[PDB]
Formats: C-alpha cells, sequence, structure tokens
RNA sequence: GGCCGGGCGCGGUGGCGCGCGCCUGUAGUCCCAGCUACUCGGGAGGCUC
RNA sequence: GACACUAAGUUCGGCAUCAAUAUGGUGACCUCCCGGGAGCGGGGGACCACCAGGUUGCCUAAGGAGGGGUGAACCGGCCCAGGUCGGAAACGGAGCAGGUCAAAACUCCCGUGCUGAUCAGUAGUGUC
RNA sequence: AGGCUGGAGGAUCGCUUGAGUCCAGGA
RNA sequence: CCUGUGCAACAUAGCGAGACCCCGUCUCUUU
RNA sequence: GUUCUGGGCUGUAGUGCGCUAUGC
RNA sequence: AAUAGCCACUGCACUCCAG
RNA sequence: CGAUCGGGUGUC
RNA sequence: AUCGCGCCUGUG
C-alpha cells in the first residue's frame, strides 16, 4: 500500500509525456531513487527502496537511471503518518527541493 | 557442419545471459 | 627571171645584127665574182654573179653564141 | 538416469586412470566387473556376455595395453558398445501425406499416457492428431484417455462396447476427414497378460485399419519381462517400434540396453515423466554417453 | 698576138693560174671574117687570140669548156 | 562473404531441424553419447534471443558485407537495437563479436 | 713620114722611158733596160702614104 | 500581289507564385487539479506547428486552402510482431524491425504571372 | 696624110623617163 | 598639199653636143 | 596653239509637216 | 500620237584616207 | 523632260 | 514597287 515515487517524477530533463510529474522550476538535474529514499528516510518518512524496478517510460537500462521507492503515508487506520504529507505530489516537492542540497550533489 | 553449428548455437546461449 | 630574161635579149642583140655585136666575159677569181655583157655599142646589156651555181649556164651561154658565129 | 549402472561402471574404469599402463590380468579383473555390473542392471545375460567380450577385442585392437592411459581406451569402447547395445542411430517414426498409429502393450505399461504424450509432441511439431480409445470394453478405460486429450488439446474418438473394426475405421475416417487430423493414434485395450481374444481382435482392427506404424508401449521398470512380452506381442499381432516408459524411474536400464538383441525392435521414443510433456525421442548416443558422463 | 688553136689554150691556162691572186682574166668572143669567130684573152698585161672554124668548133670546145669551169671555180 | 541476414538464416535453419532430432539420434558416426543430456531446449533459446536482436536491425546492417563495422562507424545505432530488442547495450556487441567470429570461420570453412 | 690602143687612180725620176691597181677597145705588138739636162733610151716585126 | 501592325495559334525552354482570420482536426510542449499500490483512470487552463474545406483583407504583374513523391537506422505522425518495462493476473506503457499517412520536414508535376525561342502563317487593319 | 659617114670595148656638160627615192619642217 | 641642199668604194635610164680607137668610100695630075 | 574641204551608220544626240507601209 | 525603213546636216568620242 | 489621258483588262 | 505596276487603243 505504500506509494510509487519513479526519479522519472523529479526529472527536469524529463518532459510531460517522458514522466515528470512536477514544475520544471521545483524538477531537478538527474534525482536517483537512492537520493530519494536517502531525503525522505531522513524526515521521519517510513519507505524502502525497490533498487531493480524500472519505470515503464524510461528508454534507457543504466543504473543511475533506475529504481523505485517507496514511502507509507497513512497508517493502517487512517491517520497520515506526517501531517506534512498529504498526498503523493506533497513528497515528490520536498524532494525535488532537498536533493539539490545533500552533500553528495554540493561536492 | 550439425557439430559447429549446433555446438556454437550451443555454447552462444549459455553465454548470453539474458 | 632575170638570167633567163636576160639571155634572151642578148639572144636578140646576136640576130639583129650578128656582125656588130661582142660579147665579153669577165673573171675575177680574187674578189670572187663572174661578168657576162653582151653589147652593140648602142646597147649596153650586162650580168654580174657571184653565187657558184652560175657559172655553168653563163659557160654555156657562151659556148652556144659561139656556135652561131661559127654555123 | 540410469545413476545405479552408471556409478557402477564407473568405478570399473576410474579404476584404470591412476594406474598407468595395464596389463590383461587388470583387464580382464576389469570386464569382469563390467559384466557384473550389466547382470546386475538386469540386462539379458546373452547381451552382457556379447557386450564385454566385444570391448576385449576392440580395446586390445586399440592396444590398451600399449597405453599410458588405458582407462580411456576402455571408456571409448565401453561407450561405444552402449551406444550400439541401445541401438546405434537414433530412430523416429517416418510421418507421410496421413498417418495411423496403434499404441499396445499391457496394463499399466504407459501405453494410454504414451498416447497422449505422442498427439501432443506432435502437435507442437505442426500435426493435427486424432487419439482414439479403442478399448471396446471397459468404458473407464476410453474415459482415461478422454480426460488426456482434453489436457494436452486433441480430439478423442472413443469406441462403442463391441464396436465392430469396420464401424471404428468408418467413424475414424469421417472425423479425421471433417476436422482435419493427419496423425491418428489408437490406443488398443490394455490388460494385465497377453489375451489370445485381445490379440486376435487386434489383428483384425490391425488388418481392418492397416497401421502405418504399430508402437508396443513397454514399463522399463519390469526389466526383461518387458521383452518377453515385447516378442509375445510381436508374434501375436506385429510390432514395428518401441517406446520405453518410466525410464525417470528406471535404475537399472536392463530393458533399454536388451531391446535391440532381444527384440529386433527400434526405440522411437522414451518416457520420462508421467506428465505430457515427460516424451523425448530414443537418443542411443545420448544415454551411452549419460551413463559414463562423457 | 695570134695563136694556133693549141698554143691558145695552154696560154689561157696561163693567164688564170697567173691572176688566181688579184687582177681580171678577160675574154671576148665576135663573129670574124676579113665561117670563123674571134677570140680573145687578156690579163691586162699579156694579150692573145686565136681565129675557131666550124671544122675545129666540137674538138676545140671540148677542151675550152673543161678549161672554163675548172680555172673559174672561186665563186660563193 | 557472411552478413549479418545469413547468419540470421542459418539460426533459423538450425533451430528448424532441433526437434526432428529424434531422427538425428538414431543414426551412427556421431560418436558414443549423440545429443544427451540434454541442453538442446536452452541453446535453442539463445539463438532465437539473438534473432530478436537483429529484428532491430535494418536492412543496411544486415546485408552490409561487415555489419560488426557499421555499428563501430555508428555506434549510435547500437542503442536503437538495443532498445527495441529490450536488451543491453552489452548484449548486442556481445552479438556484434559473436557474429565476428562466426563469420571468421565461415571463409575459413 | 705617120699608126699598131684609150681611160681613172696611186707610185717612181729634175724629167723621159717606167712600176702597181681598177676600167675598156681594134682585122691589126713583141723584146730589152735604157737616156744623162733632154717634152729627145735601144732592137725586131706588121700596116699604111 | 509583296510587305507591315493588333488580335492570335504550335512547340521546346527560363524566371517566379501573398497576408491576415473563424470553426473543426492532428501533433508537440507547458501549467493546474481529482482518483489510484504500480503501468495509470479522470478533468481545466496556455502556447506553437501543421491539415480540412470556409471568409477576407483593399493585397501583388500573379498568388488556387490542386495532385503526386519521399519520409530519412534513430532523429515526422499513426498501427506496432517479437522482445522490454509495470503488473500475481487482467491488462497497460515506452518502443526497434515491418507496415502505414488529410495533417514535422523536404521535394516534384498542375494550374496561374511575366518570359526568350520556335513553327504557323489563318483573323482583321494599314501601306506600295 | 686629108675629108665624109657609122659604132659603141668604165659618161664632161645640158634636158626629161604619167610628179623617182615620202628623210625633215609647216606648234 | 607645199618647200629643201644628195643620189658612194659604176651599179641610170634615154636623147643631143660629140674627148684613143675601129670599119667603108674618094683624092694625092685639079686655073 | 581643242572645229579648211570631201568621203567612209563606227557609235550616240538633235532637226527636217519630209516620204512610204501597217499581216491586200 | 504608235512602230519600222530611207536619207541629209550639225556636235562629241574622235578615227582613217586624199587635196 | 517623248505629246494628249482618258478608257478597258489583270486590279497586287 | 517594271514602288511613272504591266498591256492595248485612238489622234491616216
Amino acid at each position: 500500500r505504500f506509494i510509487c515515487i519513479y526519479p522519472a517524477y523529479l526529472n527536469n530533463k524529463k518532459t510531460i509525456a517522458e514522466g515528470r510529474r512536477i514544475p520544471i522550476s521545483k524538477a531537478v538535474e538527474n534525482p536517483t531513487a537512492t537520493e530519494i529514499q536517502d531525503v525522505c528516510s531522513a524526515v521521519g518518512l517510513n519507505v524502502f527502496l525497490e533498487k531493480n524496478k524500472m519505470y515503464s517510460r524510461e528508454w534507457n537500462r543504466d543504473v543511475q537511471y533506475r529504481g523505485r521507492v517507496r514511502v507509507q503515508l497513512k497508517q493502517e487506520d487512517g491517520s497520515l503518518c506526517l501531517v506534512q504529507f498529504p498526498s503523493r505530489k506533497s513528497v515528490m516537492l520536498y524532494a525535488a527541493e532537498m536533493i539539490p542540497k545533500l552533500k553528495t550533489r554540493t561536492q | 557442419l550439425g557439430f559447429p553449428i549446433n555446438f556454437l548455437t550451443l555454447y552462444v546461449t549459455v553465454q548470453h545471459k539474458k | 627571171q632575170t638570167w633567163e630574161e636576160f639571155s634572151r635579149a642578148a639572144e636578140k642583140l646576136y640576130l639583129a645584127d650578128p656582125m656588130k655585136a661582142r660579147v665579153v666575159l669577165k673573171y675575177r677569181h680574187s674578189d670572187g665574182n663572174l661578168c657576162v655583157k653582151v653589147t652593140d655599142d648602142l646597147v649596153c646589156l650586162v650580168y654580174k654573179t657571184d653565187q657558184a651555181q652560175d657559172v655553168k649556164k653563163i659557160e654555156k651561154f657562151h659556148s652556144q653564141l659561139m656556135r652561131l658565129m661559127v654555123a | 538416469m540410469f545413476q545405479q549402472l552408471s556409478a557402477r561402471l564407473q568405478e570399473a574404469i576410474g579404476r584404470l586412470r591412476g594406474r598407468g599402463r595395464i596389463t590383461e590380468e587388470d583387464l580382464k579383473a576389469t570386464l569382469r566387473e563390467i559384466r557384473r555390473a550389466l547382470m546386475d542392471a538386469d540386462v539379458n545375460l546373452e547381451v552382457a556376455r556379447d557386450f564385454v567380450e566385444r570391448v576385449r577385442e576392440e580395446a586390445l585392437g586399440k592396444q590398451v595395453l600399449e597405453s599410458l592411459t588405458p582407462a580411456e581406451v576402455i571408456l571409448a569402447t565401453v561407450y561405444e558398445a552402449l551406444k550400439e547395445a541401445l541401438g546405434g542411430e537414433a530412430r523416429l517414426p517416418v510421418l507421410k501425406d496421413r498417418n495411423l498409429w496403434f499404441l499396445v502393450g499391457l496394463q499399466g505399461s504407459g501405453k494410454t499416457t504414451t498416447a497422449a504424450k505422442l498427439a501432443l509432441y506432435y502437435k507442437g511439431k505442426g500435426r493435427r492428431p486424432l487419439l482414439v480409445a479403442a478399448d471396446t470394453q471397459r468404458p473407464a478405460a476410453r474415459e482415461q484417455l478422454r480426460l488426456l486429450g482434453e489436457k494436452v488439446g486433441v480430439p478423442v474418438l472413443e469406441v462403442m462396447d463391441g464396436e465392430s473394426p469396420e464401424s471404428i475405421r468408418r467413424r475414424v475416417e469421417e472425423k479425421a476427414r471433417l476436422e482435419a487430423r493427419d496423425l491418428i493414434l489408437v490406443d488398443t485395450a490394455g490388460r494385465l497378460q497377453i489375451d489370445e481374444p485381445l490379440m486376435g481382435e487386434l489383428a483384425r482392427l490391425k488388418e481392418v485399419l492397416g497401421p502405418d506404424e504399430v508402437l508396443l508401449v513397454l514399463d522399463a521398470m519390469t526389466g526383461q519381462e518387458a521383452l518377453s512380452v515385447a516378442r509375445a506381442f510381436d508374434e501375436k499381432v506385429g510390432v514395428t517400434g518401441l517406446v520405453l516408459t518410466k525410464l525417470d524411474g528406471d535404475a537399472r536400464g536392463g530393458a533399454a540396453l536388451s531391446a535391440r538383441h532381444v527384440t529386433g525392435k527400434p526405440i522411437y521414443f522414451a518416457g520420462v515423466s508421467e506428465k505430457p510433456e515427460g516424451l523425448e525421442p530414443f537418443y542411443p548416443e545420448r544415454l551411452a554417453g549419460r551413463i559414463l558422463g562423457m | 698576138v695570134l695563136l694556133e688553136s693549141e698554143q691558145f689554150l695552154t696560154e689561157l691556162t696561163r693567164l688564170f693560174q697567173k691572176c688566181r691572186t688579184s687582177g681580171s682574166v678577160y675574154i671576148t668572143l665576135k663573129k670574124y671574117d676579113g665561117n670563123k669567130c674571134l677570140l680573145r684573152a687578156t690579163d691586162g698585161k699579156k694579150k692573145i687570140s686565136t681565129v675557131v672554124s666550124s671544122k675545129e668548133v666540137n674538138k676545140f670546145q671540148m677542151a675550152y669548156s673543161n678549161l672554163l669551169r675548172a680555172n673559174m671555180d672561186g665563186l660563193k | 562473404q557472411f552478413t549479418l541476414r545469413d547468419m540470421y538464416e542459418q539460426f533459423q535453419n538450425i533451430m528448424k531441424m532441433g526437434p526432428f532430432s529424434q531422427i538425428l539420434g538414431m543414426i551412427p558416426g556421431f560418436g558414443t553419447d549423440f545429443m544427451s543430456k540434454g541442453n538442446e531446449q536452452e541453446s535453442m533459446a539463445r539463438l532465437k534471443k539473438l534473432m530478436t536482436i537483429m529484428d532491430s536491425m535494418n536492412d543496411q546492417e544486415l546485408d552490409s558485407t561487415d555489419g560488426a563495422k557499421v555499428f563501430s562507424k555508428q555506434p549510435g545505432r547500437i542503442q536503437r537495437v538495443a532498445r527495441g530488442s529490450g536488451v543491453s547495450t552489452r548484449d548486442v556487441q556481445e552479438l556484434l563479436t559473436q557474429y565476428t567470429k562466426f563469420a571468421q570461420m565461415v571463409k575459413k570453412m
């Protein structure tokens, strides 16, 4: 029941039809499922990385380009896990904003 | 003929993992 | 012509009076030329030549005239 | 497959390599071991004696005594004998424009099962098989094939109780015509022991239907008994080819290695499982080398 | 001078021979009486003549004719 | 001259005669243990996968005197073939290397 | 005692005889060199008063 | 008869052929939402290109919404085997090869404007 | 020796053979 | 048409007067 | 120094009511 | 006022012969 | 510098 | 052009 977050969703180098889900203004260079998980897990979000899954609209097969990330929004009872994270859009955006800060990118 | 043709065909399938 | 005519005239004089006429014949070897003349001291008929072919007839005209004088 | 005899024929041969050069005396000891393994694998005593004698001569002819590695020469010779013993060159029924085959054997032979396996095998080779339950006495027998055909997607015509051969021929010919069948498989009645009356009826059917092939299905786990039956069926009805079923459960392999000499019939197929796909063409070369690990 | 038939011819031959280098040889013929003819020859120095009668004209003319023809070869 | 289409065709003929396969085991002269075991089903599935990769190639690449060369000069082509056949870039270079070794021996044949 | 040829040109000599060239006569000329102040040499034939 | 001039006929060549609009499409791209565990299902705005037949500018000497072609390894659009990806599955997606095309692009032939040359020598008029 | 007549064996003078020689002149 | 001076190293032609010479006749006794 | 007279259709021009004839 | 023939005179090219 | 000029035909 | 286009006529 967790939700799905594919890097294509947060890629500013992709068009709409190519899988982008957020405005280019907020999108990111080349987000990696890893980075996505690393910023989500570090906010109190319950999430696990599906390293080998591949996004259907992703012609490339490389690594930097594949993997999937799963985050728990609601809890079995119904309450959101983190009030500040209603929707999926909420997480996508939060991620798009925090990755360009990861030390590994400011390097 | 049957040897190589069949053996190359065989050796190829094994080596190519996908 | 000249010679054939000439003789006629001469033989005319000889006949007219064969006792008053005479006939001279002048041979000049050097200058090389012959010359016959028949006159009657009242008619000088003369004929000169230098060519060789003319001696024969001149000599005959001479020999003849003589024969009419001795006939 | 024949792990038992395999591991057995192994120690015998592997007992010569690390020696380096061998004496005739050591060769005779190996041959005796080999000969015992064959007998213990229920191989016709006659076939077994001939086998080892053949290996002996061939071995000597290959200058085994004059070899820095005899174990290998003995391997090649023994592999050649097994290959020949198994049938030599692989064979398979020759298909024509239209084919009609009979499946015969005793009960529990794997006959009916093999019947569907053949229909399925040739169905994947571009054929349109028709299965027919020829048992005119037992409805439960035709029912077992009706189910199988229903499992392999192959139509099945069940004869009637006591139906005549002519009636069966007419009916079968018409169906094949209307359904465009090119391979017609006739599963005949399976009984516990040879039933003379049945053989008569099978002979008459054979006469009325005129099958291109008459495959006798023998359960390999019955050993040499399967060969005495093969002779009985050949003398009473007439066999053209053999099918060795339950070879996956065959630990000895006596019937397989003896069919050639004993029956003189070719083994076309081998049953390797109770599943409709558990069939494959008999490959003497394969088994020979397999038994030795080649 | 008056010569005899012969004589005259020899004297005459000379007149030509005595004039081959120069001078003129004259000869005049004439009917004469006081039948005969008077024949005269002169080189200018010496004179000579003869009297020819019908009795000898043939014999005389024979030699006289050869004489004139032979001695007069000197023209063109 | 051994092209990639030529290799494609040989693969078709080899797969076709595979079943058949029973009769072949019933003929002597092939030494001991001819086709046993048992790796004829896996071996054929391999040829079929190589065929699907060549299905992503075009006529120029298939009929080229040296199909491997056409991809050395235009490595962009390798990427396309891989995309269309659901295979990786390395898999296509592997096929190309195998084709190279195959064609070498065919002229040595 | 007269005559035996005439004409023109050149040459010779104090002069005469005379020499050369050309022209031209009668029935009717030959020979010789001489003469020594000279319009003047010598011999032999023929014709005529 | 012989020449001229206007109208004009034949043929092979050359040069050249707008703009701005509504309605409906196709495509591309962006931007907002709802639903959903994925592949997605659903709905609102914006921009650009092109197409179908339809106007008008007050537009040029002409300028028709004509008819083909090619479509490129990929790099136009569709349909997409296989394989690939998401899915337990049903299915769905990206998509090469292959096929295809009112609607990427690029190109011909039409027509239509001037325009050399050619051939005809008719139609009229004029001259001597 | 003289006189007369005739001639015709290299013409001195005069005259003329039906306008002799047609070279020169009459710009 | 008229006028004009010459007609060779014979080579006008004719006539007349008539520059050796040749033939015939007469005389040699007679204002 | 451009035409004295006569004759010769050689050719051209001008003048002479000039005269004769017009496929009997 | 048409055509042909006849001749005569003058001029030019400008000719030839005779006085 | 040959008269009249007109008429008819072929009427460019 | 014979662009006075050509031909005939009559002025006894």
